[PDB]
């Protein structure tokens, strides 16, 4: 074989197609997203590792465990399949190949138990899926003719199993509650008033009671589930909130990124008028955010394919690897 | 006599006035599926007067 | 240098309106606060015809907000693209007309036509050559219909030369939706055959067969309506906001389509309509969108084309084409149907071709057409009011606000007048 040097390359056109592992202990910090395969390595000293081959075609759905152990990645082409890999060896633990056009939506619950994959919209399946085994939890179908943006679950839990939520290309936006029980998943739509934006990323709140979701229309839609109904939308950032994570302070603290590249906090318990401090600055359309290590820096993705590291206390810029389009 | 706190110093908006400060922003709430607004401390004069 | 002030009116104005600046701000790469972040830079050569530059590179549409009630105004800014309009243009009412056409046109106009007159005035002023206005309203209810030609009526007595377009839906045929449509239409029209330069018409029932037939939408939103007319509007003025082979303004299209004065009603069609199933297999060249231009039900109007004759029409096409290929192709359909074409009138159709095609399309037309076939959708709404007039059911709301039954009278005066000056050249 051929010696291979440092491999460089993201699919900026998909929202999250960069994220950072939280245990920073192994070789692999970092994990983006390219066109047949994905790329693990570490974040300081370019020194890449494998890349995880093993889909017959164009990527277009990536998740990863809030624990850090396990991830999931599924196929836009004609043998649509969603798999999930392992870290600790590079190796597919899990294979599900039951969708039949292409998988529109991955994520994993709150803790590493649970999947959603509600993923089609000519047959639109939706499935929930376990960690335990590689077999189906929960089914519904979804919606003939609805592509599905992006999908999460809440830290509020019953029972040992979470409830997820998860938004459409148009307005609407379904909480589903999934049951160890029988399998039974029960769907209800918001009750959008009057607010139509189209869904960029959402999140849930710590305590669960509340999910904030990041428009294209630079607010933050929030959305209360036990009425399951809106509340309130805050303006944050000059720019669409492309991504959007929990603060890690402990506080009601929300950290976003918009558009023009500002990384912005929003805090949830906020009077109506608000003030847009920037809180730093990036160079690129900042499309992902996740917190790298315990080291305190926030590791950004842009839609140019360059992907920044951010510390707090203090500020600084350093800038890890770009990509062309 | 007395000291007493000015009573109409209470709302956010007036903490500063005459200060170009563009990145102040307003924001909007709904009500169980009713049309969202702008929320403001007192909003329904601004809108639609009184009487 | 030259721009175009928006003006949108009631329920049904201020929704195509903010689907339309739904659709031309993401062409010229406007994201829903105001910054650019478009890919090409012809977009940034022409930003001046719709948008007005602010500090910070915040960019703010030429659009003004009218309605009677204020829940539309909660509609506006609250949904996709609502923030990017000025807060001082959101100037409303508190009551509402209601479907009446007196309230909005006598009564409750007063209190609210000076205040927008004041808002129009103000961005006509910070522009600094006028191509023309451009109002989208209904004629059916009475908010659009009575206070919007309320301010045709006085912006034309104060700005007599520039264009003035309407994009004004009408009753419909089949199924309706307010009682006392055709009351609010044949007031409407009277007003707005002297004033308003040119006119498009549209109606609902029109593109629920165009959603239904053409793009077999299984259960179309009451938006997706809407986006075949936002889709129009930008359209009009697409040789305007980027350059072209054939360079053709609103003027350039006025003076062309309209033979004689009172005949600025047009009717209007949008070429590349595909449903999404059968969006591969077809491929879009000039005899492909020139065979779906001509097609009676590809219009947006309840006229058939084939019952009158096309006094004179106008092609806008987008994207990369070649003239000869376009010129030959609107000859091929002049010659192919003569008897759909009016004889004394050389040369009817008159075609644009701009380089710059939509987004998501390689190709596209617009296409707008002057014939008489639409006198059989004015004599519609007239043979309703001849119905309810006579009895004067219904009439009692509107010689409430203080019109009298003369200019009932009088609008059936101009309407009867507009078909029959129609039908004079069909024979
Ligand atoms: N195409 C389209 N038609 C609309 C829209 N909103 C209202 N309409 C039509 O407008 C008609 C009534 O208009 P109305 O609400 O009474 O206008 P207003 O009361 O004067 O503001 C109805 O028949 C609707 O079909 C829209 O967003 N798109």
């Amino acid at each position: 074989p051929l010696v291979l040097r440092h491999i460089a390359g993201l699919n900026g056109q998909m929202f999250g197609a960069m994220r950072s592992i939280p245990n920073s202990r192994g070789p692999y910090n970092i994990a983006q997203i390219s066109g047949v395969s994905v790329i693990l390595g570490n974040e300081n000293n370019l020194a890449p590792q494998f890349t995880l081959r093993g889909h017959d075609d164009v990527i277009t759905a990536f998740a990863m465990s809030h624990g850090g152990s396990m991830l999931a990645t599924g196929q836009k082409g004609s043998n649509s399949d969603v798999i999930v890999w392992d870290v600790a060896a590079c190796a597919p633990k899990y294979k599900f190949q039951e969708h039949d056009v292409e998988v529109a939506t991955v994520s994993f619950s709150a803790d590493d138990r649970l999947l959603l994959s509600a993923s089609c919209f000519t047959d639109a399946k939706l499935y929930v899926w376990d960690m335990a085994t590689g077999k189906i939890v929960a089914k519904h179908g979804l919606e003939p003719g609805k592509r599905i943006t992006c999908s999460a679950w809440s830290p509020a839990l019953a029972n040992g199993r979470a409830y997820t939520c998860a938004t459409a290309a148009g307005e609407e936006l379904a909480l589903w509650t999934v049951d160890p029980f029988t399998g039974m998943v029960s769907g209800q739509k918001v009750v959008l008033g009057t607010v139509r934006r189209e869904y960029t990323s959402l999140a849930f709140s710590a305590d669960g009671a509340w999910l904030y979701g990041g428009t294209t229309s630079a607010d933050v839609v929030t959305v209360n589930v036990q009425r399951a109904s809106v509340q309130m939308t805050h303006p944050v950032c000059s720019g669409g909130v492309g991504a959007l994570l929990l603060s890690p302070d402990g506080g009601g603290a929300c950290l976003v990124g918009g558009r023009d590249g500002s990384l912005s906090t929003f805090n949830a318990a906020g009077g109506a008028w608000r003030e847009l401090r920037p809180f730093a600055k990036v160079p690129g359309c900042v499309t992902s955010l996740s917190l790298s290590a315990d080291g305190g820096a926030f590791l950004v993705g842009t839609a140019q394919g360059g992907v920044y590291r951010l510390d707090r206390t203090s500020l600084q810029l350093h800038t890890i690897s770009q990509a062309q389009q | 006599r007395r000291q007493l706190h000015t009573p109409g110093d209470a709302d956010p908006a007036k903490e500063a006035l005459l200060t170009w400060k563009p990145e102040m922003r307003v924001g909007q709430f709904v009500k169980n599926g009713g049309l969202a607004q702008e929320n403001r401390v007192r909003g329904h004069t601004l809108r639609a007067t009184a009487g | 240098m030259r721009e175009i002030v928006h003006i949108q009116g009631g329920q049904c104005g201020n929704q195509i309106g903010a689907k339309f600046w739904e659709v031309v701000s993401d062409e010229h790469g406007i994201d829903p606060t105001g910054t650019y972040h478009g890919d090409s830079d012809l977009q940034l050569e022409r930003i001046n015809v719709y948008f007005n530059e602010a500090t910070g590179g915040r960019y703010v549409p030429r659009a003004i907000l009218m309605d009677l009630e204020p829940g539309t105004m909660d509609s506006v800014r609250s949904g996709p693209y609502g923030q990017i309009f000025r807060p001082d243009n959101f100037v409303f009412g508190q009551t509402g007309a209601g479907n009446n056409w007196a309230k909005g046109h006598y009564t409750e106009g007063a209190e609210l036509i000076d205040s927008v007159l004041d808002v129009v005035r103000k961005e006509a002023e910070s522009c600094d050559c006028l191509q023309g206005f451009q109002v989208c309203h209904s004629l059916g209810g009475g908010t659009g219909s009575g206070m919007g030609t309320l301010l045709i009526s006085k912006i034309r007595e104060e700005y007599p030369d520039r264009m003035m377009l309407t994009f004004s839906v009408v009753p419909s045929p089949k199924v309706s939706d307010t009682v006392v449509e055709p009351y609010n239409a044949t007031l409407s029209v009277h007003q707005l055959v002297e004033n308003a330069d040119e006119c498009m018409v549209l109606d609902n029932e029109a593109l629920y067969d165009i959603c239904f037939r053409t793009l077999k939408l299984t259960t179309p939103t009451f938006g997706d309506l809407n986006h075949l007319i936002s889709a129009v509007m930008s359209g009009i003025t697409c040789c305007l906001r980027f350059p072209g082979q054939l360079n053709a303004d609103l003027r350039k299209l006025a003076v062309n389509l309209i033979p004689f004065p009172r005949l600025h009603f047009f009717m209007v069609g949008f070429t590349p309509l595909t449903s999404r199933g059968s969006q591969q297999y077809r491929a879009l060249t000039v005899p492909e969108l020139t065979q779906q231009m001509w097609d009676a039900k590809n219009m947006m109007c309840a006229a058939d084309p084939r019952h009158g004759r096309y006094l004179t029409a106008s092609a806008l096409f987008r994207g990369r084409m070649s003239t000869k290929e376009v010129d030959e192709q609107m000859l091929n359909v002049q010659n192919k149907n003569s008897s759909y074409f009016v004889e004394w009138i050389p040369n009817n159709v008159k075609s644009s071709v701009c380089d710059i095609p939509p987004k998501g399309l390689k190709m596209s037309a617009t296409f707008i057409g002057n014939s008489t076939a639409i006198q059989e959708m004015f004599k519609r709404v007239s043979e309703q009011f001849t119905a309810m007039f006579r009895r004067k059911a219904f009439l009692h709301w509107y010689t409430g606000e203080g019109m009298d039954e003369m200019e009932f009278t009088e609008a059936e005066s101009n309407m009867n007048d507009l078909v029959s000056e129609y039908q004079q050249y069909q024979d």
